[PDB]
C-alpha cells in the first residue's frame, strides 16, 4: 500500500480514537473472561506427543 | 424520478464510450535505459 | 583506515574455505550464439529465444533488489521479514480461506526508484468473517494446508457493503465482466437462431480448415 | 597506502557497554513459550558431576 | 483405576507420577534433562569481529 | 405456452451441431509440438453463447487476445440470415437507432 | 445553499449520466457526448465510491431506490485478482472511514498480541459470533460433513465383508509404496515446486510445477 498516506491516517486514528472515548458512556466494568489456546504457533508443525 | 441506468452498458462501453489515454503517461520500467543521477548528467547547460 | 564491508566478506570466505578466491575469471571469452532452427519456427509458443540469454536470480541486468522500506515496516515491528502483513481480502470461494493481496516494493538503483509488486496470499479465518474488501492484518504461522501459512490476525476494516450485500442474498461483490482470455484467437460470441447453427458450424470449421491451410505456406 | 591514520579520541575514553542501544527484540509469543521454557529446564538442572 | 491421580481440566498428566498432586513440591530439580549450550555461532567465526553479521 | 419455448431451447442445447460448435479452446498436447508449426501454434477459434457461456469472462482487456471491440454490430452483419435478432439487441455494441 | 455534498453531487453525475444517455439513444453518432458520458460515469463512479465510505446510509438508499445495485463492480477480473480494485480506498483517504462501534462490535475484530489468539479465537473466547451470512453451497459444505461420516460408519456395520475387504487393500497399497519413509522429500508441502527438476526427465506424475500462489 502507499506509504506517504500513512501518517494524515494516523491522524485520522486519533481524531477517531479521541471521538470514541468522548461519544459513548462506559457502563462498568467487564469482567475478564480467560484466553483461550490458538492453533496458530510459529515454526515447524508439532507432534501429538 | 428514474434512473435507469444499467451498469452491464458501462463496463462493456455500449454506445462507443470512449475514454481519451492520457498523453505517455504509462511510466513503466523495462523501456527505461538511463541512469537516473541527482541532477541530471549535465545539471547546468548554457546554450550559447 | 576504515575497511569496507567487502573485507569482512573475504576474511569469511578465507576463514571458511581456506582462500579468497581463484584468480582469472573473467577471461573476455567470446561467446558467440549458434542458432539451429528456421526463421519463424521457434519450438515454443510465448517466448522465441534467438540471443545469448543471461542466467541469474540476483546479478542481472537491470539490477533489483528487495526494498526493505515501506508500510509494513513503519507500523509493524517485526522479528523477521514476512511475519506481519497487511492487505485486502479479494476471494473468498474457498471454506476458512481468505485470499488476501499484498503488496512489497522492490528498488532499482539504476533509475534510483521503487516499484510496488503484489503477491497473494492465502490466510486462514475459522468463524467465516472475512469478507471481499477487507482491509485485514495477517500473520505468518504453521503450515495449514499445502499452500496456507498464513492467518487473518485482525480485521483493520470491514466491508460493509459486502455485509449488506449478503444480508440482501447477493454476492458480496458482483462478478466482473472481464477477465482472462481462452486463446490468442478473437473469441466471437455467437448469436444465431436454433435453425441457422449448421451454416455457422460449417463456416467455424472452414476457418479452422484454413488454419490448418496455414501449415502448407506458399500456393 | 593508510601508512599514518589515527581515529579519535572519543574511541579510547569511552567505557564498557555505553555503545548499546536499547533494542526492542520482539518475537513470536510461541517462540516466547519455548525460549521460557528452556531457560526453566537450564536453570533447574540437578548439579552432579556434569553441572 | 482408569483416572489418573493428577486429573485437571487442562488434562496435563505424568505417567511416571506416583504420588497425589497435593503431595509434591512445585518446583524441584530436574534431573531427567540435560544441559546444553550453543554450539553453533550464526556470524562471528573468527579473527575480527567487524560486524558480527547482526542483520543475518 | 411458455414449456415448448424452454424445450425447444433445452433440445436445441443438447443438439450435436450446438455442442460440436461451443467446443472449449484446444489444448496444446491436443494442438500438437510445443511450437514453431504455423497453424497449430496457437488454439483454433471458439466461439460462445452470450446466455449459456461455456467461459467465464466472455471479454478481456489483454493487449493481443483483446476481443470487446469485435463485440459491436457490424461484425454480425456478415450472416444475417442466421442471425437471431433477441440477441443481436441484448448483445451488441453500438447498435443504431 | 448546499451543492457539494457527495450523496448530492453523486446524484448530480447519475443525472448527468442518465441525460447523456438518453441524448445518444436518439442520436448515436454525436462522438461527443460518447466522451462526455464515458468522463460523466468514471466520475459518477468516483463520487459514489467516496459516498460508499464517508455516508454509508445514504449511499444504500440510493442504491436500493434506483434499481442499480451493481454500480460498483471491478471492470476487469485481473485488476480484481491483484487488489487493485480495493487500493482506491486506501490511496482516496478512505480507509479508516467506517466507524466500527456504530455497525459491529469491535472487540472481536482484534487479535491479541500477547497470547498470539487469532481474529476469531478472541470473540470465541468472549461469546461472539462474527459470521457472513452463507449462501446454499457455503451451508451445503458445513452441513454435508456429517452425512458421509454416518454413511461411512453405516456402511462399516452394515457390509464387514466389504469394509474388511476394502481396508485391507487399502492398507496394501499403503504399506507396499515405495515412498513410505519419512524423509525430506516426503515431509515437503509441495513435491513438484521445491523438486521441479525431476519433473522433466525423471518423475512424470507432475506435468507442472506450479498449482497455487506460491
Amino acid at each position: 500500500l502507499k506509504a506517504g498516506l500513512l501518517g494524515h491516517y494516523q491522524q485520522e486514528a486519533f481524531e477517531a480514537r479521541k471521538r470514541f472515548e468522548e461519544s459513548t458512556t462506559y457502563p462498568g466494568p467487564i469482567r475478564a473472561a480467560t484466553p483461550g489456546d490458538t492453533r496458530f504457533y510459529s515454526g515447524s508443525l508439532e507432534s501429538i506427543l | 424520478t428514474e434512473w435507469k441506468l444499467s451498469p452491464r452498458d458501462i463496463v462493456l462501453r455500449r454506445f462507443g464510450q470512449h475514454t481519451k489515454p492520457p498523453g505517455k503517461a504509462a511510466l513503466d520500467v523495462g523501456s527505461m535505459r538511463g541512469s537516473v543521477i541527482p541532477f541530471g548528467r549535465s545539471p547546468g547547460e548554457q546554450l550559447v | 583506515p576504515w575497511w569496507n564491508f567487502q573485507t569482512e566478506h573475504r576474511q569469511r570466505c578465507v576463514l571458511m574455505y581456506g582462500g579468497a578466491r581463484t584468480k582469472n575469471t573473467h577471461n573476455a571469452n567470446h561467446r558467440v550464439f549458434i542458432k539451429k532452427y528456421k526463421r519463424n519456427a521457434f519450438p515454443n509458443r510465448t517466448r522465441h529465444h534467438w540471443a545469448v540469454s543471461m542466467t541469474g536470480v540476483l546479478s542481472q541486468r537491470p539490477r533489483r533488489m528487495p526494498w526493505p522500506y515501506d508500510l509494513t515496516s513503519l507500523i509493524f515491528n517485526q522479528p523477521r521479514q514476512g511475519s506481519d502483513k497487511i492487505g485486502y481480502v479479494v476471494g473468498t470461494s474457498m471454506l476458512k480461506t481468505a485470499v488476501v493481496a499484498t503488496n512489497h516494493m522492490v528498488y532499482y538503483p539504476k533509475f534510483n526508484q521503487r516499484v510496488s509488486r503484489t503477491k497473494r496470499f492465502f490466510a486462514h479465518d475459522e468463524d467465516l468473517a472475512c469478507v471481499e474488501g477487507d482491509l485485514v492484518h495477517i500473520k505468518q504461522c504453521r503450515k495449514i494446508s499445502k499452500y496456507k501459512h498464513y492467518y487473518v490476525f485482525s480485521i483493520l476494516e470491514p466491508n460493509v457493503e459486502g455485509r449488506e450485500r449478503l444480508k440482501l442474498g447477493l454476492k458480496a461483490v458482483p462478478p466482473p465482466l472481464f477477465g482472462y482470455p481462452v486463446s490468442r484467437r478473437i473469441v466471437k460470441l455467437n448469436l444465431t437462431s436454433t435453425e441457422g447453427t449448421q451454416e455457422k458450424l460449417a463456416a467455424a470449421i472452414q476457418e479452422h480448415v484454413q488454419d490448418a491451410y496455414r501449415f502448407s505456406g506458399p500456393t | 597506502f593508510r601508512g599514518a591514520d589515527t581515529y579519535s579520541v572519543k574511541y579510547c575514553e569511552q567505557g564498557r557497554y555505553e555503545y548499546q542501544r536499547y533494542l526492542m527484540i520482539n518475537r513470536f509469543p510461541s517462540e516466547y513459550k519455548k525460549h521460557f521454557l528452556s531457560f526453566l529446564s537450564n536453570i533447574r538442572m540437578s548439579s552432579g558431576s556434569a553441572t | 483405576d482408569e483416572r489418573p491421580r493428577d486429573w485437571t481440566v487442562d488434562e496435563i498428566t505424568a505417567e511416571d507420577v506416583k504420588r497425589s498432586p497435593y503431595k509434591e513440591m512445585e518446583m524441584q530439580p530436574l534431573q531427567n534433562l540435560a544441559p546444553r549450550y550453543e554450539a553453533r555461532p550464526k556470524g562471528y567465526f573468527g579473527r575480527t569481529y567487524y560486524s558480527g553479521m547482526k542483520q543475518s | 405456452d411458455t414449456e415448448q419455448n424452454l424445450l425447444a431451447r433445452e433440445q436445441h442445447v443438447r443438439s450435436p451441431a450446438y455442442r460440436e460448435l461451443h467446443r472449449p479452446a484446444l489444448t496444446n498436447a491436443a494442438m500438437g509440438l510445443y511450437g514453431g508449426e504455423p497453424g497449430f501454434e496457437k488454439a483454433h477459434r471458439v466461439w460462445v453463447d452470450p446466455d449459456r457461456p461455456h467461459i467465464k469472462h466472455i471479454y478481456n482487456q489483454t493487449a493481443l487476445a483483446r476481443n470487446l471491440r469485435y463485440a459491436r454490430y457490424g461484425y454480425f452483419k456478415r450472416d444475417m440470415h442466421l442471425l437471431d435478432v433477441d440477441k443481436l439487441v441484448r448483445h451488441a455494441r453500438l447498435l443504431p437507432t | 445553499f448546499d451543492t457539494t455534498s457527495p450523496a448530492v453531487l453523486a446524484v448530480k453525475r447519475a443525472l448527468k449520466c442518465r441525460v447523456l444517455r438518453n441524448h445518444l439513444l436518439t442520436n448515436p453518432h454525436n462522438n461527443i457526448i460518447k466522451t462526455v458520458l464515458a468522463n460523466t460515469e468514471r466520475k459518477l463512479n468516483h463520487a459514489l465510491r467516496r459516498l460508499r465510505k464517508v455516508d454509508f446510509k445514504k449511499y444504500w438508499e440510493i442504491i436500493r431506490d434506483h434499481d442499480v445495485q451493481d454500480i460498483l463492480q471491478p471492470p476487469n477480473l485481473v485488476t480484481y485478482r491483484q487488489g487493485s480494485y480495493w487500493k482506491y480506498d486506501w490511496n482516496a483517504g478512505l480507509a479508516i472511514s467506517t466507524n466500527l462501534a456504530d455497525v459491529m462490535d469491535p472487540r472481536g475484530l482484534n487479535g491479541c498480541v500477547e497470547t498470539g489468539r487469532s481474529r476469531s479465537e478472541v470473540a470465541r473466547d468472549l461469546g461472539l459470533s462474527y459470521t457472513r451470512p452463507l449462501h446454499e453451497n457455503e451451508k451445503k459444505q458445513l452441513s454435508h460433513q456429517a452425512v458421509y461420516y454416518e454413511r461411512l460408519a453405516k456402511f462399516k456395520m452394515e457390509q464387514p465383508e466389504a469394509a474388511r475387504a476394502m481396508e485391507r487393500e487399502r492398507f496394501v497399497r499403503k504399506f507396499s509404496g515405495m515412498f513410505v519413509k519419512m524423509d525430506i522429500r516426503s515431509g515437503a508441502p509441495d513435491f513438484p515446486s521445491t523438486y521441479r527438476r525431476l519433473l522433466g526427465t525423471k518423475v512424470v506424475r507432475w506435468a507442472s510445477k506450479r498449482h497455487g500462489p506460491n
